[PDB]
């Protein structure tokens, strides 16, 4: 007997940090009733097979942590020190705090005189590190209280990128999952450093290779991943859309194309308007003046029935394959290694050997995650990689897709539930001022008179009542919608996003935040101006598992105490291993996870800290009244609760859904109270609720799917590792999106040794279908209008084609393929005082702002200081030696770390010159440890991009100087 | 016995393995400093049985050799260490006669600690200030013996780490290493023969660290 393991009660757990989703088994002692004993990998667990990274593998030690918040800390205004209080107290205060706010700034109508039931004196930040039932009752918490400014880390690293994948594809989803990864034939890492970011990725990527598979590394440094791929070709920052453009050109040149594919599958065939043009690095319809374009000059040539026109041919010379030729041939070889400073010779090798997956039998995947898409075209770099894949009929196929990686293990559940001010649950967009009843909310949704396009999206209507029906029981849907506030339709979108509510803040036009499992103080770019800003709230609410730099401003590097009149709540939470509840991971599975030891101290989950906070601003308006209360006092929390606490089940079985009353939907009849067993039986009448319609199916009278540990699979399903009966993934448990691309008109597969769906005895085998309907009666991207892979994109902001655009500002004059130098459609200084490229990434050991891993002994082991990786030229330059302290300063700050002279940065050769890039890690901050040092967020621009609303991490003028010792 | 396969061509230098050890016996963090190396801790000490080295060698062409080696004791057939320590006081190292583990009990305080050290040629124990007591891996021979494999072979995500009987996993290494040469021409398996920890170098192990082998 192991004595460690002796008398603990053995759980499953599910990794806290990055989207791969690990299991973990956690032992809690004296049977369930004590503290954790020990924290490790699930052996079987079908994604980790019980493999745990450093962060993964050190999770006893972030919970049983000596270092963590015990119980709810207050910070009275200009007091220089905390003072520990009750929950009861901080709770009462801040639901106070709440009202006060609330009952001074709401407005029942905008200046224009429409109805908002909005306040804009609040603001919400997190978070994708909360269980998905705790997203969704928290949007739905801050909405009935009628926020508008409720944003999360998606909008930071995702957001900038969702909108190319459902452009291209019909969904903003990773499209396959991270077992998938072993079924390519060739894997292209772009954009991403997964051995660091991802390391179990690496289990499913190295087995690729076992199987043939060619790994391709595409990254301006050559990292741990780097080392594990069989080519690492350097790029220079920012020439991806070249270096993709040249790949386009390259397939099309070759006929590397799955012509099959691309005529049946794509718009390839759709017939272009005449309107449609594009010279000197402009399409048609440019507004100079405006730096924007009139995108009706993009529109198809429509037949009698509004269906636009197709030449099944392509020999049509307005064919969207014909004019996607005519566009990229200006995209070759001698030009794109000239701009991303790779040789024509490792530029031919990546392309040969990722263009052979064209071929029916081959499979290609692109990895990408941040990287730098964060820049105006990021948006265009990743519609390249979906249209070179739907090139290669690499979309819905098993070792295929855009694997567009998540960062946080749930920020897909975070987002799915609506945690961004431009979305609900369900991605259902946040009505603005004119649409002004249901009726008009619902007439938005484009309609497809094609009878092969299923353009599911019509079925909205159902999902928006089911939704509504699920806030509001007992009020009828139109009713129900006058409750949720709206955003004005004549202001910009990102005028609410992230970034601006940075600039409100820093105006004074916030009185109160909600930092709810975020560290602003240190992930929001520019932090001296952030830092200053949160001085300009009157309250701030910090929920979190530590003290940290955002709970404690107020005592920051410069802060005055005396003179900051910011009264804070720190409210601590329990760690994941200590609640109950799901996470959705990058390939869409949402898992169950159970509590090991109870919350540490008197931490709270973060459903309990929310309900109660809420049930607390509830009762306070019942008893005063105040500003419209209707939201308030009518939102159904009776079906979040169980025993007096926030029940996951509970919550988890509404975001599903139940039937109302007795119902015939789909030709079957279903009970009162009954559970909706996908999202197909929701109705628009208020027959059903369902919190997010994407969950309809994911807990069902069957019981908890997401819950499922069934490694049962059959012959086809086990060949790719699909895992049907492991968890539950959205929609319906469809594993690969876009399945029904992975076979023929009579719904036999392209690559049968990889079968993802096979038309079998008039059934549909392997994985779940995405979407009913006989082999070749369905066109296959059923969340399209038209129900085609796009590679003509009419509703990208910056042209219905990927054009390079320079994001590099300073260091670059000359673009080679047009007159267009910068985006078009989108003030930096470029001081010669910082004459260097300063990027920012992450290290395997640590998490984000490390306000988690700063905590964690074994990590601070591991990397235990802020460093800057710079090459031997630049070292030879400034006179740095390896290990000497450095200053790097920007025109936002400075901070001193330590040199890492290193080969793995190379110069970049730009118009003749050799231009340097300075690496450092964001994961530091002035709270933990000593000598840590601080955010590499001092040196960043807040200067937004124009078009996403994201800041510049990733490219920001430096200098780096040897800060000198004592001879 | 039992034996380790240790495939260096697969590693990504994750350090899952150097924390898992650390969590597995609830080992204590050492104080560390960045010296100009992502490497830390800088060495094997009382309170680190295993870390993970990193060397870059510059290569023609884009990008460096970058070696990963997370060392520890090798469990040695006929253990040097042993011998040594069986000069001043036997039963201070033992051998598990069932998995081949080569065991430091509490009597390593009553030995030559730097004596100990000096005979083994892979330089792997290390000596607590305090007690006298040697450490270093265990090869978690208590894990083993209750079926369950060694944190570090478990928590390694990549296939690097490989545990079971000696007869499968130098028939896994001698199959690997066959594969492996095709890509790392100078690919070789650390003293095979001699050791239940069988490291798989993709070049001159002596790259990897200076007592990589004997
Ligand atoms: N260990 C660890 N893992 C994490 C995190 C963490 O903090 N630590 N955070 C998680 C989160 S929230 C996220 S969003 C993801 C992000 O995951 P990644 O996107 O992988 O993260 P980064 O290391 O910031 O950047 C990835 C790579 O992009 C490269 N890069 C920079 N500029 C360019 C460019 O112009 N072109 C190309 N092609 N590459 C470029 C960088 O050199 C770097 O190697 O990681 C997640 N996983
Ligand atoms: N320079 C630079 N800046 C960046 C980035 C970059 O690459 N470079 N990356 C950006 C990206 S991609 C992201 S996602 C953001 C991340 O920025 P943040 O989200 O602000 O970073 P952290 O706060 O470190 O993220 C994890 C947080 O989740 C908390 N947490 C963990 N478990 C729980 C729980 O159960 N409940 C609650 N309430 N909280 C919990 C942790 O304690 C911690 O505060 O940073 C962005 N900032
Ligand atoms: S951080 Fe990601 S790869 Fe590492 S154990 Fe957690 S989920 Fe797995
Ligand atoms: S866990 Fe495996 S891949 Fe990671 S550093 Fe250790 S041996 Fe290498
Ligand atoms: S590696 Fe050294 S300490 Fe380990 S068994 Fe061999 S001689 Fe003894
Ligand atoms: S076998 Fe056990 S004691 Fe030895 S390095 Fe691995 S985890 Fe540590
Ligand atoms: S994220
Ligand atoms: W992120």
């Amino acid at each position: 007997e192991l004595q460690k393991l002796q008398w603990a009660k053995q759980t499953t757990s599910i990794c806290c940090y990055c989207a791969v989703g690990c299991g973990l088994i956690v032992h809690t002692a004296k049977d369930g009733q004590g503290r954790a004993v020990n924290v490790e990998g699930d052996p079987d667990h079908p994604i980790n097979e019980g493999s745990l990274c450093p962060k993964g593998a050190s999770i006893f030690q972030l919970g049983e942590n000596d270092q963590r918040g015990t119980q709810p800390l207050y910070r009275a205004p200009f007091s220089d020190t905390w003072k520990p209080v009750t929950w009861d107290f901080a709770l009462t205060e801040i639901a106070k705090r709440i009202k006060k706010t609330r009952d001074a700034s709401f407005t029942e109508k905008n200046a224009a005189g429409d109805l908002v039931n909005r306040t804009e004196a609040i603001a919400s930040f997190g978070s994708a590190a909360m269980d998905n039932e705790e997203c969704w009752a928290y949007g739905n918490i801050l909405r009935s209280l009628g926020l508008v400014y409720i944003e999360h880390q998606a909008r930071i690293x995702h957001s900038p990128t969702v909108p190319a994948l459902a452009e291209s594809f019909g969904r903003g989803a990773m499209t396959n999952h991270w077992n998938d990864l072993a079924n390519s034939d060739c894997i292209l890492i772009m954009g991403s450093n997964a051995a660091e970011n991802h390391p179990i990725a690496f289990k499913w990527v190295l087995r690729a290779k076992d199987k043939g598979a060619t790994l391709i590394h595409v990254d301006p440094r050559f990292t741990r991943t780097s080392a594990r791929c069989d080519v690492y070709a350097p790029i220079r920052s920012g020439a991806d859309i070249p270096f993709l453009g040249g790949l386009i050109k390259y397939i099309l040149d070759n006929k590397l194309y799955f012509t099959d594919y691309v005529r049946e599958y794509t718009n390839a065939s759709l017939i272009v308007g005449e309107k449609f043009s594009f010279k000197d690095g402009l399409f048609s319809g440019y507004d100079a003046a405006n730096k924007k374009y009139d995108k009706s000059m993009w529109a198809f040539e429509l037949d009698a029935n509004g269906v636009p026109k197709r030449d099944p041919a392509l020999k049509h010379p307005r064919c969207v394959i014909n004019l996607l030729k005519k566009h990229y041939e200006r995209y070759n070889l001698d030009k794109v290694a000239a701009i991303t400073g790779t040789s024509k010779e490792q530029l031919q090798q990546v392309y040969k050997a990722y263009a052979a997956t064209g071929k029916p039998d081959k499979a290609g995947t692109i990895m990408y995650a941040m990287g730098w898409t964060q820049h105006s075209v990021g948006v265009q770099n990743i519609r390249a990689m979906a249209m070179i894949q739907l090139l290669l009929g690499n979309i819905g196929v098993a070792g295929g897709g855009v694997n567009a990686l998540r960062g946080e293990s749930n920020v897909q559940g975070s987002t799915d539930q609506g945690l961004l001010a431009h979305i609900w649950p369900g991605y259902n967009p946040v009505p603005n001022s004119k649409a002004a009843t249901l009726e008009l909310y619902n007439a938005a949704t484009p309609q497809s008179k094609d009878p092969m396009s299923v353009n599911w999206w019509q079925n909205r209507p159902k999902y928006v009542a089911s939704y509504l029906k699920a806030l509001y029981p007992d009020e009828e849907p139109a009713a129900a919608y006058d409750y949720l506030p709206r955003i004005d339709a004549g202001r910009k979108l990102t005028d609410y996003f992230w970034l601006n509510i940075f600039e409100k803040m820093d105006k004074g036009e916030f009185k109160g935040l909600f930092a709810w499992g975020m560290n602003p103080a240190c992930g929001g770019a520019n932090a001296n101006k952030n830092r200053k800003a949160m001085g300009k709230l009157e309250w701030l609410v910090n929920v979190n598992l530590f003290e940290n730099e955002t709970s404690s401003f107020w005592k920051g590097p410069g802060m005055n105490p005396a003179e900051i009149g910011t009264e804070v709540f720190f409210l601590p939470c329990c760690v994941s291993i200590e609640k109950e509840g799901s996470v959705a991971n990058s390939g869409r599975w949402m898992q169950w996870r159970y509590r090991g030891p109870k919350p540490y101290a008197e931490t709270k989950p973060d459903g309990d800290i929310m309900l109660d906070m809420f049930k607390k601003v509830r009762e306070l308006y019942a008893k005063e009244g105040g500003a419209y209360p209707a939201p308030i006092a009518k939102l159904n929390i009776a079906d979040w609760e169980e025993h007096n606490e926030f029940s996951p089940t509970k919550v988890a079985k509404l975001m599903n859904g139940y039937f109302l009353k007795d119902t015939e939907v789909g030709g079957k009849q279903f009970k009162k109270g009954q559970q909706v067993p996908s999202f197909a039986f929701l109705t628009a009448d208020g027959s059903t609720c369902s919190g997010n319609w994407l969950h309809a199916g994911s807990f069902t009278d069957a019981g908890n799917l997401m819950a499922r540990r069934d490694k049962t699979q059959t012959p086809e399903q086990a060949r790719i590792g699909l895992f049907p009966n492991w968890s539950f993934c959205w929609p319906v448990n469809r594993r690969i999106l876009y399945n029904r691309a992975s076979v023929d008109k009579t719904g036999k597969p392209w690559n049968p040794a990889k079968a993802v769906i096979e038309w079998k005895d008039g059934k549909w085998v392997g994985d779940v279908v995405d979407g009913g309907g006989d082999p070749g009666t369905k066109h296959p991207f059923i969340m399209q209008t038209h129900g085609f892979g796009a590679l003509y994109g009419p509703g990208r902001e910056e042209g219905p084609f990927p054009e390079h655009y320079e994001p590099l500002e300073c260091p670059v004059s000359k673009n080679p393929f047009s007159k267009q130098l910068h985006n078009p459609v989108a003030k930096a200084v470029c001081d010669p005082r910082y004459p260097f490229i300063g990027t920012t990434y992450r290290v395997t050991e640590h998490w984000q702002t490390g306000l988690m891993t700063r905590r964690c002994a074994w990590l601070v082991e591991a990397e235990p200081q802020i460093f800057c990786e710079i090459s031997k030229e630049l070292a030879k330059l400034r006179g740095i030696g390896n290990g000497d302290t450095v200053k790097v300063s920007s025109l936002r700050g400075a901070l001193e770390a330590v040199a890492i002279v290193t080969e793995r940065i190379r110069p970049f050769k730009i118009e003749g010159v050799d231009v340097h890039m300075v690496g450092l890690p964001w994961h530091y901050g002035w709270m933990v440890p000593k000598n840590g040092g601080d955010t590499a967020n001092l040196l960043t621009p807040s200067a937004g991009d124009p078009n996403t609303g994201i800041p510049e991490t990733k490219a920001f003028m430096v200098d780096v100087r040897k800060v000198w010792s004592h001879p | 016995g039992k034996m380790f396969f240790v495939d260096l061509s697969r590693c990504t230098a994750c350090r899952g393995c150097q924390i898992a050890c650390k969590q597995w016996k609830n080992l204590p963090a050492e104080e560390t400093r960045n010296t100009g190396s992502h490497q830390n801790p800088p060495d094997l000490s009382y309170v680190t049985l295993k870390t993970v080295r990193f060397t870059e060698k510059s290569r023609k062409g884009p990008g460096i050799d970058w070696l990963f080696f997370p060392e520890q004791c090798r469990h040695c057939v006929e253990p040097p260490c042993k011998g040594q320590a069986d000069v001043d006081l036997e039963g201070a190292v033992v051998k598990d006669e069932t998995t081949g583990a080569v065991l430091f009990t509490e009597l390593t305080a009553k030995v030559d600690g730097e004596s100990v050290r000096s005979a083994c040629p892979y330089d792997i124990p290390r000596i607590d200030p305090v007690t006298k007591r040697l450490s270093k891996c265990d090869m978690c021979n208590d894990r083993v013996q209750n079926g369950l494999l060694p944190a570090c072979v478990k928590t390694c995500p990549t296939g690097t780490m490989n545990f079971g009987d000696e007869q499968e996993m130098l028939a896994l290494a001698e199959k690997r290493l066959a594969e492996v040469k095709k890509t790392y021409p100078g690919a070789v398996l650390g003293d095979p023969n001699d050791v239940r920890v069988v490291y798989l170098f993709t070049r001159d192990p002596k790259d990897f660290y200076e007592h990589a082998v004997a």
